[PDB]
């Protein structure tokens, strides 16, 4: 009998009527620590977006800085760079390093604790603008977020996980929104929205090779999601879920690195395979707009946002930078596996088969 | 012993203090009297330790029934 | 000079005066006044306490600890 | 600017269930619980008046002081005035304690004590016994632990020893000495309590002592006070509070309030909206207050809350150390208290005797209609500003007492019931302060109230309550106050905050409890709680389905009564509800309903396999609490069948 | 049904988080030594 175990649920409960209630929540208090702190992490970060917006009218110049180069442990797989904060969550097969480009220092080192045969593929910076969290995805499934990831007074702390699904794994974040999509070798893209914790669609994929990637629209839907036999579906979850799919073009036939979709409203996927050929399409027309071919062998790519380079590897060393038209800014020379923009400043990481991180800047 | 003296507190202790300074002669009566007045005030007299501390510190007052006095006064024990 | 002064800038900047801590703030620096308003040997720095603890604070000071303190207060030298 | 944005975006996992852990609060050891309640069986009145005989110890003035027992013996005659005297003492200890066997003994002898005092210990071996001893007739006692009485012809002061007379006395008793050197008394009991608690290696925390005076002290010999000055105070307060209210200089304050205006005050002791029965009521909540404030916490439920009759002579102590002070006269007690006499409460008593007492020249002559005294209101109001700062841990209010006696009345019910609310709100540390003082009982019975203005203010109070000390859920039961909050959770327009909180109080009253199981499974909770299951509020679904949880916990009988409302298919749509505490809650009651079966008809094993596939489709949920409480769950079920999942084991082994 | 209910549990098991994994994998190694 003794391995009967009773959850402290029930007694957790009780305990909302030990704590006030008549009294006005500390959140509401305009002049509390926590509000204030939060306005001046707010005031931070409405300079990081009006600075970084002054860099982009003044051009984007030649980018060759290193500020520096350290060594991990483990293969980068993985790189996200904290849209204010300077923490840049280099993920490895079974750590997490947390590293810095100011200081320069090994801030943390975690251990996911997905098996041998697992591997994190995806990562994200869940409610980036304040007390941000990191959600890391695991191919398998297993979704997991982390909170206290560099801090000083505290250790790591994992908020909720969850077994999703059941290329690897694929995540779009929709802070606005409050939706997660996972996808990847199923033929299926859920949408498990966080704040009711439940799977509201699922949208069938339609397609037997698996989702490679998947990117989304803010402010509308617009779900992208690339495919490992080549084409690029797009589904639209306001109407129903078999009308959902809207277009089907097909014009490549190779894993896609990254099919990676623009903020602007003229929004263009911008999808390289394999083969690293650029095909821009537009989701309101049924062929591509512009074409382009860059590498003959590519291994892994990144595009920015705010500023259009398309960030390309090569197996020979080579950092192509080229323009959306596609004009020749860098050739680098240093298996690239993990490039990484900052979502603001124009600074460009980049990752080689050799566990060596770099962080370029713009003078 | 017998009156009560919570409402004339600044009315004494002040002077007392002022008398520790003027005259070292009174400084051993007067601290007997302050004692006995703390005594009776008890909690009532948290309000002036602060002051009478400095006093005692530049004239090194250490009289024994006043610091047990305070001592239990600041740990709340009652007796 | 520098306590009479000190005296009268606090009792000004705590002219903004719901927030707990607010008021726990404002509930220990005028426990500290009137402790000096009380205790201060110098009548001078305790008639400048005294006087400064206008109608705005009125609130606070008539809670009960506040209101013992007052009472001594009424039987002052000066 | 770019701050609206920021400002309007959802914080994902940040929530209560997602910062702080799920845990429940560790219950503190809850000591409010009185350990006993005493009675006072008996009471022996022996009285060494000797009417008619003045001491020779005590040369008496011409006037001296004649009133005893607010009677002049020598107006009656000597034999007649001693009967009356005992016969009028009867009734007013019988104002504080109307049930008990009363004893006058009247210039005892010695035998006669003997025989009276071991008569009343065989009645109550057990119970506190009153030894009430009146000196004014006989010489003073003496250092040697004597007393005196009288002989068979009254020819003679007998002495009589204090340990013989703690000998036929027992264990628990009290002993009330008026006479003039009454400290020797005490003084001679504790030693010989510590004389035979030497003898007993090879009675004195039970034995309380009242004196009216130090062994030095006298009497006084004042022809304004009545000679029984010590008993008068004990057991007529008010009488002597205002006559002697009349003798101070704040008289000057009121003109025309003589003592004849005294005698002649109109209204009874009991009835509280009379002049008179007011003030008994003011007067029993200062003195409570002056109590709780300068008395260890300790030693005041040892006195004021164990019996009454000890509360009330305690009460009365108080006043009479206030006025006997002002005539060189100390009272003393056993348990020694600290001096309460210049407490700040006493002011407030002078002020509401002379308001209430300014109106008796129109009340009297005018016949003017008695307006009730602001006190109690003030005092709420006193009550209600500290509440405004009141976060801080600080000094506790003083007014708490006030805030129980006020709850007695209706006139200001309605407006303590929400402050008390209020109050319990600030902490948990604040309902055990409330349950310190003694609000329990009092609470209790206001559950029979049927005003409905009450049950909002009710239900909120005992919530807190039930949140902290969850073992009430026993008193509850007892007095059919489940009833109270049955009848709040079947009314519609009873706001669902409060509904919330009555599904919260119920849940706590049947908790692991079978006779609250089958109280409320009598009172026909589960189908009133499938009544409210689908409501716009996501906290009182929460609750009301761990309350369907819990009664059917162990108690098929429950179960039955949940098949038979067919519950389980309800509940299902609470599987899908947006709220992952609501789906958690459903997943619990769920469970608790399948792990109950006892090995029932086959019916239940159907319906527990149509429990097991609703909740083996909630694998894929994104909550890791709710799939906590889905192993739970799916514990009870294997528990149930664990001759069954062997079998499936042992298979793909 | 059993069969079914013991895959679930199997699911709960091997769960990300390491809570409802231990609390699965008690309840689960209840069952195997009976």
């Amino acid at each position: 009998i003794s391995a009967t175990v009773q959850t402290g649920f029930c007694d957790w409960s009780a305990r909302y009527f030990a704590q006030p209630v008549m009294k006005i929540p500390e959140e509401h208090d305009l002049e509390s620590q926590i509000r204030k702190e939060r306005e001046w992490r707010f005031l931070r970060n409405s300079r990081v977006r009006r600075q970084a917006q002054q860099v982009i009218q003044k051009g984007i110049t030649r980018l060759d800085d290193q500020i520096f180069l350290n060594r991990n442990p483990g293969v980068p797989s993985v790189v996200k760079f904290h849209p204010f904060t300077p923490c840049i969550a280099v993920a490895d097969k079974d750590s997490i390093c947390f590293w810095d480009w100011e200081k320069g220092e090994k801030l943390d080192y975690f251990h996911n604790g997905n098996p041998r045969y697992t591997r994190v593929t995806a990562m994200e910076y869940l409610n980036g603008q304040d007390c941000s969290l990191l959600l890391t995805a695991t191919d398998d499934g297993a979704i997991r977020v982390w909170k206290n990831f560099a801090d000083l007074e505290k250790n790591p702390e994992m908020v909720t996980a969850w077994q999703g699904l059941s290329a690897g794994m694929v995540v779009d974040w929709e802070q606005e929104t409050g939706l997660l999509m996972s996808s990847g070798d199923v033929r299926i893209v859920r949408i498990w929205d966080t704040d009711r914790e439940m799977k509201v669609q699922d949208i069938p994929t339609g397609a037997d090779s698996c989702v490679t990637s998947l990117s989304c629209d803010s402010h509308r839907s617009l779900i992208v999601a690339g495919l490992g036999d080549g084409s690029i579906r797009v589904y639209d979850r306001r109407m129903a879920l078999s009308e959902c799919r809207v277009m089907t073009y097909r014009e490549h036939t190779a894993w896609v690195v990254k099919a990676s979709l623009q903020k602007r409203p003229d929004g263009h996927i911008v999808s390289v395979s394999v083969n690293g050929d650029v095909r821009i399409f537009d989701p309101r027309m049924p062929e591509s707009v512009n074409v382009l071919q860059i590498v003959k062998g590519l291994t892994a790519l990144d595009i920015h946002p705010q500023a259009d380079l398309i960030a390309c590897g090569s197996v020979n060393q080579f950092t192509a930078i080229y323009n959306s038209s596609g004009e020749l800014i860098n050739n680098i020379k240093y298996a690239i596996s993990c490039l990484a923009f900052h979502p603001h400043w124009p600074h460009l990481a980049v990752g080689s088969n050799d566990y060596y991180i770099s962080v370029y800047s713009v003078e | 012993e017998s009156l009560d003296f919570t409402d004339y507190a600044s009315r004494i202790i002040h002077p007392i203090v002022r008398t520790l300074d003027q005259s070292p002669e009174l400084r051993s009566t007067a601290m007997d009297t302050l004692s006995s007045l703390v005594f009776q005030l008890g909690k009532k007299y948290q309000i002036f330790i602060p002051m009478v501390n400095k006093v005692l510190v530049r004239h090194r007052i250490n009289h024994q029934r006043y610091d047990v006095l305070i001592c239990r006064i600041v740990k709340g024990y009652t007796l | 000079e520098i306590r009479m002064e000190a005296a009268r800038t606090c009792s000004r900047l705590l002219t903004p005066s719901v927030s707990q801590t607010a008021v726990q703030v404002v509930a220990d620096v005028l426990s500290k006044l009137l402790v000096v308003g009380i205790t201060d040997p110098d009548p001078d720095i305790r008639y400048c306490v005294l006087a400064s603890l206008d109608e705005r604070f009125d609130a606070h000071l008539a809670q009960a600890e506040n209101l013992q303190a007052l009472f001594v207060a009424l039987n002052d030298q000066v | 600017e770019a701050d609206l944005t920021d400002w309007n975006l959802p914080l994902a996992f940040m929530k209560k269930r997602h910062c702080e852990k799920i845990e429940g609060s560790k219950s503190l050891a809850q000591s409010w619980r009185m350990k006993d309640r005493m009675k006072t069986v008996s009471v022996a009145l022996v009285l060494c008046l000797n009417v008619g005989v003045d001491p020779p110890d005590v040369v008496k003035t011409t006037p001296c002081a004649r009133l005893e027992c607010w009677i002049d013996p020598l107006s009656m005659g000597p034999q007649k005035a001693l009967e009356t005297i005992g016969a009028n003492l009867q009734k007013q200890y019988e104002n504080w304690q109307p049930r008990a066997r009363y004893k006058q003994s009247l210039d005892p002898t010695v035998d006669e004590v003997k025989k009276l005092c071991t008569s009343l210990r065989r009645n109550a071996k057990e119970e506190r016994v009153l030894f009430h001893y009146n000196g004014h007739g006989v010489p003073r006692p003496t250092v040697n632990g004597e007393v005196w009485v009288f002989n068979k012809n009254y020819t003679q002061y007998i002495p009589l020893s204090i340990y013989d007379l703690q000998t036929w006395m027992g264990s628990p008793s009290i002993f009330v000495y008026d006479c003039s050197n009454a400290g020797l008394i005490v003084k001679s009991f504790k030693q010989f309590a510590l004389q035979r608690e030497q003898e007993l290696e090879v009675s004195m925390k039970n034995c309380i002592q009242l004196a009216a005076c130090e062994a030095t002290e006298l009497l006084p010999m004042i022809p304004d006070l009545p000679a029984d000055l010590f008993t008068s105070c004990l057991t007529t307060p008010i009488k002597i509070a205002l006559r002697w209210f009349c003798m101070q200089k704040c008289v000057s304050l009121v003109p025309g309030v003589t003592l004849d205006l005294i005698e002649k005050i109109p209204g009874r002791l009991n009835d509280r909206r009379t002049p008179l029965g007011e003030l008994n009521w003011i007067f029993t909540a200062i003195t409570d207050t002056i109590a709780w404030n300068v008395l260890p916490r300790d030693l005041f439920q040892k006195l004021f809350r164990q019996d009454l009759l000890v509360a009330s002579l305690f009460r009365n102590f108080l006043l009479a150390e206030r006025i006997m002070r002002s005539y060189n006269c100390t009272p003393v007690s056993s348990p020694r208290l600290p001096p309460t006499y210049m407490h700040a409460m006493w002011q407030a008593w002078d002020l509401a005797v002379d308001i209430c007492l300014s109106q008796l020249p129109t009340i009297i002559e005018e016949g003017t209609a008695f307006r009730h005294s602001p006190f109690f209101a003030e005092q709420l109001t006193a009550f209600q500003v500290w509440l405004t700062m009141g976060v801080e841990n600080r000094n506790p209010p003083e007014q708490l007492p006030i805030v129980l006696q006020v709850l007695l009345s209706q006139v200001h019910r309605l407006r303590a019931l929400d402050l008390l609310g209020r109050f319990l709100d600030l902490g948990p540390w604040a309902v055990s302060l409330a349950l310190s003082v003694g609000i329990f009982p009092y609470v209790l019975k206001l559950l029979q109230s049927s005003a409905r203005e009450l049950r909002p203010l009710l239900v909120f109070i005992w919530a807190k309550i039930l949140a902290v000390d969850s073992s009430c859920q026993a008193d509850l039961v007892k007095d059919n106050g489940h009833k109270y909050f049955l009848s709040v959770l079947a009314d519609p327009y009873m706001p669902a905050e409060h509904r919330t909180m009555t599904a919260f109080i119920l849940a706590v009253i049947v908790n692991s409890y079978h006779t609250g199981q089958e109280a409320c499974l009598q009172g026909n909770l589960i189908a009133i709680c499938l009544e409210q299951l689908n409501d716009p509020h996501p906290l009182l679904r929460q609750w009301v389905a761990i309350c369907l949880g819990r009664i059917w916990q162990n108690f098929d009988s429950a179960r039955w009564c949940g098949v038979r409302d067919s519950a389980h298919e309800k509940l299902y749509s609470l599987l899908s509800d947006p709220i992952p505490e609501v789906r958690c809650a459903a997943v619990f009651a769920l469970g608790t309903f399948v792990g109950n079966s006892a090995e029932r008809t086959d019916h239940s094993t159907t319906i527990d396999h149509n429990v097991a596939m609703m909740l083996a489709q909630l694998v894929s949920d994104g909550s890791p609490m709710v799939r906590k409480e889905l192993v739970v769950a799916l514990s009870h079920l294997v528990v149930q069948y664990e001759s069954n999942f062997c079998t499936v084991a042992l298979q793909f082994i | 049904v059993y069969t079914q209910i013991w895959r679930v549990l199997l699911h709960l098991a091997a769960d990300p988080y390491p809570e409802v994994s231990d609390v699965a994998m008690k309840v689960l190694n209840s069952i195997a030594y009976k």
